[PDB]
């Protein structure tokens, strides 16, 4: 619905919706503005990450609130406004996974760009396992796994183990193997081992990369002081 | 319950 | 939308998407109640208000976020994109007032869902004039004026002066003086005499009556409090 | 500014 719109003027509406918390609408521009078809700078992509996290957090934020009721429970509201919720919520998820397919990941060539895609993918591919139940279900998990898997590889190889980027991912594949993959002892390894190796890097950080690495630390830690 | 990576 | 699922079955995923903080979805779910056309419930009333008051309040604070940045600026884009949700803001007013008019006022006729009505009526007319600046606007500010003069002068015949509807209706008619008609005196000699007569009025109240009453007028007191 | 009725 955007292709009227300019490029430019989709990337200042998103950084306007953000502003104004209008994260649907925020989503919506950045949309418009991967289907221009140019590769997205790394201010880009961060909008484009924000926008959807913020939508489909809300959903899933609901979809928890409707569950719990659900289960408590067990006429048929409950359980149809939590199907709503749910196709709404795969119905996110699924254009997000379009953008990367089309053709977001296969054009990212640097190891910065390529990384983000794929957590990208693999968290969108881990909200769908939130909530499957289905045939499909253990392919949904090993498809996060699988885009997990590539980032990490291609983080280790190419990025320090400070980079915020490659935190986060490992942050991510990290709670993926221990709420998705029932896996806790495999998501306390990566995350001790992700928050040790950067804490022997902070020493080559600027005071601004130190503050940026050392927040994403801190969730690691947060996760370890939970699971342990 | 745990952090996933958030602004 | 919503004609094909039953009155009970709204009002109940109403209830719902409230616990879910899914306010555009409760405000969907309560307008095909009301379009059932039956009259609604003290319960059911206040879930209607609830909803509007949610979407329409995100849609007023993102207007004013919006419209700060474009008085700043004062591209395209901010007026464009301030005009776009002012746009939505008033459709969703002009829907709340449709419900209204067809035919929530009409066939409502204890002074408890007249006044309730009626202080709705005054209220969104009241967004409508935050944002209205043409050739109607003196006639969306005297819609407003005359939806709450009519609730007030039932509710100071029909309704203890304790009673919560008509403490509320007080209050955002304060409001409308101070905000929309520039009439500050006029604001705060409204507060003042709606506050002193529910303060001499708490005698006859249970407590949970008084709990209920006392909220209220602590709302006018943080107002008279920051106008005078 | 000022505060109309909220929940
Ligand atoms: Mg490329
Ligand atoms: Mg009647």
């Amino acid at each position: 619905a955007m292709g009227s719109m300019e490029r430019a003027s989709l990337i200042q509406k998103a950084k306007l919706a953000e502003q104004a918390e209008r994260y649907e609408d925020m989503a919506a521009f950045m949309k418009g503005a991967v289907e221009k078809g140019e590769e997205l700078s790394c201010e880009e992509r961060n909008l484009l990450s924000v926008a959807y996290k913020n939508v489909v957090g809300g959903q899933r934020a609901a979809w928890r609130v409707l569950s719990s009721i659900e289960q408590k429970s067990n006429g048929p509201e409950v359980r149809e406004y939590r199907e709503k919720v749910e196709t709404e919520l795969q119905g996110v998820c699924d254009t997000v996974l379009g953008l990367l397919d089309s053709h977001l990941i296969k054009e990212a060539g640097d190891a910065e760009s390529r990384v983000f895609y794929l957590k990208m993918k693999g968290d969108y591919y881990r909200y769908l396992a939130e909530v499957a139940t289905g045939d499909d279900k253990k392919r949904i998990i090993d498809s996060a796994r699988s885009a997990y898997q590539e980032a990490m590889d291609i983080s280790k190889k190419e990025m320090p183990p400070t980079n915020p980027i490659r935190l986060g991912l490992a942050l991510n594949f990290s709670v993926f193997h221990y709420e998705i993959a029932n896996s806790p002892e495999e998501a306390i390894s990566l995350a001790k081992t992700t928050f040790d190796e950067a804490m022997a890097d902070l020493h080559t950080l600027s005071e601004d990369s130190y503050k940026d690495s050392t927040l994403i630390m801190q969730l690691l830690r947060d996760n370890l002081t939970l699971w342990t | 319950r745990p952090s996933s990576w958030r602004q």
